[PDB]
């Protein structure tokens, strides 16, 4: 892979990663956010947290990193360690455990347009307010509050991930089925700021009905 | 120009913080011991362990790190991380969750004369054998075991901190104003002791460490009333 | 395979400057410590200058310490070093090195050694303040086994090429290297050694040739 | 990003992070403080620990992270990683069990006059002397002490953002009501 | 500081070859050996005082260690006659003086011949004489003019050939630069040659 | 232990080794990487929480070209430990956890022979989900799975097989989960039935996406039933 | 202390802590293997697993760390970082749910010699299989299998400290008496 090496050479010779891209003062960086549902592990009612692993599905362009295929043997694409590469600092606000972060940070794909798509892995418990009064015999109101946890709306604009399907993706071979909660409806918003220090937010929502044989049998 | 960046670099430039602060291989670096207990967060029967938030005092004595404030604008304390410097590596043996460090690496206080101190802050799970016999209207003796994980008696000794009136504080310290008592252990006593062991030929090289006794009293009101 | 070809020598007067090149290839450039080396004239190997993977880093001999530079490119993977303040003493043959023992030292596992292994075929500089002057042909003629031959003289610079009758000859020739006078020029004699029963048959001419001042001489030696 | 790369890169060329960030040594470093709470995920009463979801706030200046955004194609604020320069090391005096100082190292906003804003987020288990006469009708006061650990009053000033806690981010809480809140 | 043994050095295929480098200060392992043949550049033999290059032949070892270091050449080749240079690093790169390895053959006695300066330039005002030895082994002391039998210092130069392919000799040629005015004040000009190879010193002239 | 130091200095300086390049001459290739699995212990499936916590071995087998070196120019060394992180690594993980770990517990040595062939077995920890069929419990059998792909790597750039064995100088694949018959303690209440090992692909995903191809050990586990048998079915029933 | 820092920058400018510590490749890295059981923390049942508190000495020459002390001032012994050197990759073969390799890389003790004692604290969580037959008067008979991951004893030898674990420095347990004890 030495046309590889030289084109990664070439790419990150100047290239600082804690730097935003914007190649003009005031150029917002349009950061375009989806979210893949792989497992629903838990809803913990005593702790009032909603537990998921999901793959994050976040999409942005990066001048910086665009590149000619024709002057380098037809590369197309190529797959970065992210750690190598600007990220924008999207985080689970709602968080219920402190953790913010992604499970593993991997690779993003970053094709000869600029163009980053990073998917990282992450198991999320995230805060939900449950609503008593119908248990267990109730449903859920369950969001994922995503957004960049520095930069604001001149900056960094969120989006919903599509291309327009507005809601969580869930693979219909590979999902892990949760055996006390039916998944009614997953919607995904883009909530702009009221009316800088002004954020946007995309909010993955999970309304879930619990299942309720077991309190039927046993109460 | 800051001073502060001045007496940095000329006590920094050239500085070894792997090697002791001796001028003869044999001389030995004298630590003053503070222990101040701030909460006791519980005595876990079941695995034997007691919780216990704690900051250690540590002062010594750094003859490369000496300087005046007469030459350095009238400073008398730089405050640096305490990774740049000598650590005499205190560690609590007896812990039980595998824990031997301190929770938080605070900077080390660089006083003008080569005094150094340091005041981490730790969260401390040491292993305290309950003795079941008269439980709930039990007393325990919960030992914390502070030594230097890699330095010998020799090479690194330990004395008590005295207060000001000079009397050698050989006890835990406790800020009675900041204190709340457990709400199920008082602590009646807390002495500690310096012991020094394996001086003879035939064991080498002495060892030393030191030794608190938390003599804690169980408040049984919980068990009286509900069962 | 790597290879490393050095460029941009030749004729220099003294308190000028001159900028040397070497072009790297079949390695990663960027990754490895370079050297400049001079070798002069019938002496040893002396070490010029040292630069870093990206260049933060430079060293230089003391005898060089303030009026060479020393650069890089990785994205054209040109080493460079510029020369200032030149005297007769940089008059050498440079070579640009690359230092193997340097790659990866950023790695705990690593450490550095000293191993200049790939060397170009290198480049001459010559810091000389004469000029082009063509050599002048004289007989040397004997006063055992006879010896003859014609005495090149006062030319400059280096080289210059001896011929007999277009190279009907195979064995016999003698021609030594090149002596720098207190002058600044050169001098040297192109000898042969054989049986004196050869004086009265053969005619025999001595052709000489120096490029750089475009000098053809013929010279016939006879009685 | 050209122009805030090659400022980034100007800064942080001989930027020291262990001295305080002032001109001369016999200044104070003014550091605004401000509390948002937006959990209250428990109240222990066994322990006397009460976990809280903080927000930080901490503003101060930094002499030496200045520019002019003329000079830098118009830049007037950046975000840089807060491990790089000098930060206060508050503390959480009466942390019961768990972190004593902030370990989750958000960026930190620059403006061009050299103010600096963290706001790192943090998870307070504070030890609270709990009074349980009045169980379940009891009211509890519990405190969040903070402290620069290292530094005193005469080299670190501290002063409160405002005289009560942030919670215009607070979310309600099943189990108890917040009566009242204030820093002093 | 570094210091290479022996300067020079003769021998035959098949002979073992032992060349010494010494280090003033403790440079520990931070040695390599570098051979050059004639109009080529450099080329690492050894790196780290012992160790081979890749493509290096086995017969060439290293050894040493602080200051004293060794090259050793179990079996000479023809390809094997060259200048081997040494190289240290402490803080900066130091290459040694090089040793030269010569083919070794028998001794064979010099040819002396002295020719006059030529008629065309004594027109010019100046004056060269040569005084030319042939066909000598070893490379042993030099050749010392007289004029009018005094010793003459600091105005001739000397010139050497390399080693010849086939009879492998040496040739050596001493030339004196005179003013005509000087070079018409004496008559009798001589060169004298002192080498192992002759029975006593060889001095030929001639008048002018 | 000259030699390797030489030979070290070779592959890593001399040549240039670049870990994040992929073993390949031109990027349109792809590594072999073969995998197999141990199973050191099985040390619990929580119904609950419906975890199953193992230990298990994973054997990475792929080459690296340039990591070739003729033994007799180095003193017949045939082989090299190195740190797995001096060296491209075909970074396998389990997708399927349920806490977050995705990768190996200890990451040894990697052992590098001289023909070209990097050998690394780490061992881990895992932590995997396994849905509970409870209809027959406690007379239950469970059908867990332990799928191992890259995320830092697609089918474009990695191809994921199974080891493969010798007998009587003929190769097959291992498609089990390999067990030491004398080393291997049996979980206290549940009795491996099958094990076997497979390569899944899917065809419908596209060639440049992670979820194409993986390689999933599976686990059937019969409950012993005898701790509850004894101590809730008879009490219960009588 | 200048000597100890002239020393420490000596020895590891020509080091390598990939390559084995020994003069010749066909050489053998002999490291002697000791266990001190400091407390039987826990015997889990159901999960069969004994978790314990254990020093695991490890004692070998590292043939290029060696030094004249009259060349350093006297110096005749030093602590290093342990990272900083090759080691043994002891594992516990056995181990249940815990690490495999030691993880608290504390300091070694070198030397002028060239030997190294190093004293790594682990908890080793082992896999032991149970035998309930005479439960609560079973005697159960728990091990360690420990041995270099992925060094053979062609390149590594490993050789038992004493024919027993140190048993010095045990906690009373209040639940296990070790009737014997013994390394093969
Ligand atoms: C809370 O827990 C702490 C720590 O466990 C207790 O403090 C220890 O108490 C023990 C006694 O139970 C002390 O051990 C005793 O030390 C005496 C002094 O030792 C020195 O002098 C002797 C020579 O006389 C030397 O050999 C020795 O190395 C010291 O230099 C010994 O004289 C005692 O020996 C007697 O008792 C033991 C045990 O019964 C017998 O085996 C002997 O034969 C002899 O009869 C004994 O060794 C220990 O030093 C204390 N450590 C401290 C204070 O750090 C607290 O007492 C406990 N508090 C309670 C229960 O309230
Ligand atoms: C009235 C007596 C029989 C007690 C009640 C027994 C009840 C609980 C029944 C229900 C299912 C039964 C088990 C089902 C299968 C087997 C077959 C064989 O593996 C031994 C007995 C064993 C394990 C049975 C033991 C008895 C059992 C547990
Ligand atoms: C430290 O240096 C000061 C100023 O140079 C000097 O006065 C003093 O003697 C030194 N230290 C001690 C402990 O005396
Ligand atoms: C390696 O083995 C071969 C075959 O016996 C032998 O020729 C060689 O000398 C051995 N040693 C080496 C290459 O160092």
């Amino acid at each position: 892979s030495e046309a590889e090496g030289r084109l990664r050479e070439k790419l990150f010779s100047g290239y600082d990663s804690s730097v935003r891209p914007a190649r003009e003062v005031g150029d917002r960086v349009r950061v375009s956010v989806g979210l893949i549902l792989a497992q629903l592990i838990s809803l913990n009612e005593k702790d009032e947290e909603m537990s998921t692993k999901v793959y994050l599905d976040l999409e942005w362009t990066d001048y910086r990193l665009s590149w000619d295929p024709a002057e380098h043997d037809g590369i197309d694409s190529l797959r970065i360690t992210a750690e190598s590469v600007w990220l924008p600092d999207v985080v689970l606000l709602n968080n219920n455990d402190g953790n913010f972060d992604v499970a593993l940070d991997i690779s993003v794909v970053v094709s000869s347009d600029g163009s980053v798509r990073w998917q990282p892995p992450g198991i999320y418990r995230s805060s939900c307010s449950i609503q008593v009064t119908y248990f267990p015999f109730d449903w859920q109101n369950c969001t994922m509050v995503f957004s960049s946890y520095s930069y604001d709306s001149s900056e960094v604009s969120l989006q919903t991930g599509l291309g327009g399907h507005q809601e969580i993706h869930i693979h219909e071979g590979t999902f892990i089925e949760n055996g006390q909660w039916e998944i009614i409806h997953k919607p995904s918003r883009l909530i702009q700021p009221p009316g800088e220090g002004q954020r946007q937010e995309v909010i993955f929502y999970l309304i879930i009905r619990r299942k309720p044989l077991f309190y039927l049998v046993n109460v | 120009k800051n001073e502060e960046l001045r007496l940095y670099h000329h006590l920094f430039n050239n500085y070894d913080p792997g090697s002791r602060p001796v001028r003869e291989p044999e001389d030995t670096v004298t630590i003053s011991l503070k222990v101040t207990l701030t909460n006791l967060i519980s005595l876990n029967e079941k695995e034997e362990t007691l919780t216990t938030s704690v900051w250690i005092g540590i002062d010594w004595q750094d003859y490369r790190l000496n300087y005046s404030k007469d030459d350095f604008g009238g400073i008398e304390t730089l405050r640096v991380p305490s990774e740049l410097v000598w650590l005499p590596e205190i560690v609590l043996e007896n812990n039980i969750d595998g824990q031997f460090g301190v929770a938080y690496d605070a900077n080390v206080l660089v006083y003008e004369g080569g005094s150094v101190t340091w005041l981490p802050p730790a969260i401390y799970r040491s292993v305290c054998a309950v003795e079941v016999t008269y439980f709930p209207f039990d007393w325990q003796n919960c030992s914390l075991i502070f030594r230097s994980q890699t330095y010998n008696a020799e090479e690194v000794e330990f004395t008590f901190a005295v207060d000001n009136d000079g009397k050698t504080i050989n006890k835990i310290d406790i800020d009675t104003e900041a204190y709340t008592e457990n709400g199920e252990w008082a602590i009646d006593f807390c002495p500690g002791v310096i012991r020094r062991h394996h001086g003879g030929a035939t064991d080498g090289p002495g060892e030393t460490d030191v030794i608190y006794s938390l003599i804690i009293r169980r408040k049984p009101l919980f068990y009286v009333i509900n069962i | 395979e790597v290879q490393l070809v050095e460029s941009g020598g030749g004729l220099v007067k003294p308190g000028g400057s001159l900028r040397l090149s070497c072009a790297a290839s079949g390695f990663t450039f960027s990754g490895y410590w370079m050297h400049w080396v001079r070798q002069a004239p019938g002496k040893g190997l002396v070490w010029v200058s040292h630069i870093n993977g990206d260049g933060s880093s430079t060293t230089y001999a003391d005898s060089v310490k303030g009026r060479f530079t020393i650069s890089r490119d990785n994205a054209k993977n040109t080493l460079y070093l510029q020369m200032n303040a030149l005297r007769a003493e940089d008059t050498a043959v440079y070579y640009c090195t690359r230092d193997v023992g340097s790659y990866g030292l950023e790695s705990r596992y690593l450490t550095y050694v000293n191993w200049f292994d790939p060397w170009g075929q290198g480049t001459l500089v010559t810091v000389s303040s004469a000029s082009t002057k063509g050599p002048s042909v004289f007989p040397l003629a004997p006063s055992g086994t006879a010896a003859l031959g014609c005495l090149v003289k006062d030319y400059f610079p280096e080289p210059v090429t001896v011929s007999w009758n277009s190279g009907a000859l195979t064995s016999g020739v003698h021609t030594f290297p090149a002596v720098l006078q207190s002058s600044g020029l050169y001098s040297l004699s192109s000898v042969v050694t054989v049986p004196s029963s050869s004086l009265g048959t053969q005619t025999y001419i001595c052709n000489v040739n120096h490029k750089p001042s475009n000098t053809k001489v013929d010279k016939k030696v006879e009685p | 990003s050209e122009h805030e790369t090659r400022l980034v890169a100007k800064l942080f060329k001989d930027y020291s992070s262990v001295v305080r960030p002032v001109e001369d040594h016999r200044q104070v470093v003014e550091v605004t403080v401000g509390l948002q709470l937006i959990q209250l995920i428990n109240v222990d009463e066994v322990n006397q620990i009460v976990t809280t979801n903080v927000r930080l706030k901490q503003q101060w200046v930094d002499y030496n992270l200045k520019w002019n955004p003329d000079d830098y194609g118009g830049v007037k604020k950046i975000h840089i990683p807060s491990e790089k320069i000098w930060r206060p090391d508050l503390v959480l005096y009466n942390n019961a069990d768990g972190d004593f100082a902030i370990v989750k190292f958000t960026k930190v906003l620059l403006q061009y006059t050299g103010h600096i804003t963290w706001t790192p987020p943090a998870i307070f288990k504070s030890y609270c002397e709990i009074i349980v006469t009045h169980f379940p009708f009891d009211e509890q006061n519990c405190s969040m002490k903070l402290g620069t650990w290292t530094y005193d009053g005469s080299v670190v000033a501290i002063n409160p953002e405002s005289d009560q806690p942030d919670l215009s981010n607070f979310m309600e809480s099943g189990e108890w009501v917040i009566k009242e809140s204030r820093g002093w | 500081q570094m210091t290479q043994s022996p300067s020079t050095l003769s021998a035959s295929v098949g002979d073992r070859v032992t060349i010494t480098c010494r280090a003033s200060q403790s440079i520990s392992s931070w040695l390599a050996w570098f051979q050059q043949k004639p109009g080529q550049a450099p080329k690492l033999l050894i790196y780290k005082a012992s160790s081979l290059e890749s493509g290096v032949p086995s017969r060439f070892s290293g050894s040493g260690s602080g200051t004293e270091f060794s090259l050793t050449i179990s079996s000479l080749q023809p390809d094997d006659f060259a200048t081997y240079y040494c190289q240290q690093y402490n803080t900066y790169w130091t290459f040694g003086q090089g040793t030269k390895v010569e083919i070794k053959r028998t001794v064979a006695a010099p040819s002396v011949f002295i020719f006059p300066p030529s008629d065309e330039q004594l027109k010019s005002g100046t004056a060269s004489v040569v005084c030319l030895l042939n066909n000598f082994y070893p490379r042993e002391a030099k050749v010392q003019w007289k004029v009018d039998n005094a010793l003459q210092s600091g105005n001739s130069q000397e010139s050497v050939t390399e080693q010849d392919s086939k009879d492998s000799t040496y040739s050596l040629s001493s030339t004196l630069t005179l003013s005509k005015a000087d070079y018409e004040k004496h008559k009798v000009y001589a060169c004298e040659v002192t080498h192992q190879g002759l029975s006593s010193p060889v001095t030929k002239s001639f008048n002018r | 232990l000259n030699e390797e130091e030489r030979l070290i200095r070779h592959l890593f300086q001399e040549k240039g080794y670049n870990k994040e390049l992929r073993p390949v001459a031109h990027k349109e290739e792809s590594v072999d990487v073969a995998l197999a699995l141990t199973l050191s212990n099985l040390i619990s499936l929580k119904e609950v929480e419906e975890t199953l916590t193992t230990n298990v071995w994973i054997e990475h087998g792929w080459t690296d070209n340039r990591l070739k070196w003729n033994a007799e120019e180095f003193g017949n060394i045939s082989v090299l430990r190195l740190p797995p992180d001096m060296v491209w690594l075909p970074e396998i993980v389990l997708e399927n956890n349920n806490d977050g770990s995705f990768q190996i517990s200890y990451s040894c040595n990697v052992l590098v022979y001289h023909y070209g062939f990097v050998y690394w077995l780490p061992p881990a920890i895992f932590r995997s989900s396994c849905p509970i069929s409870v209809t027959y419990f406690p007379f239950d059998w469970q059908n867990c799975s332990l799928k191992f792909s890259s995320l830092k790597y697609t089918a474009k750039e990695i191809t994921l097989s199974l080891k493969q064995d010798a007998k009587e100088n003929r190769t097959y694949p291992v498609e089990w989960i390999i067990i030491d018959p004398e080393g291997f303690t049996e979980n206290g209440e549940w009795e491996i039935v099958h094990r076997p090992a497979r390569v899944n692909v899917d065809p419908r995903a596209p060639l440049d996406s992670p979820s194409r191809q993986d390689i999933t050990f599976y686990l059937i586990i019969r409950r012993k039933p005898l701790f509850y048998i004894i101590n809730i079915l008879v009490p219960c029933v009588l």
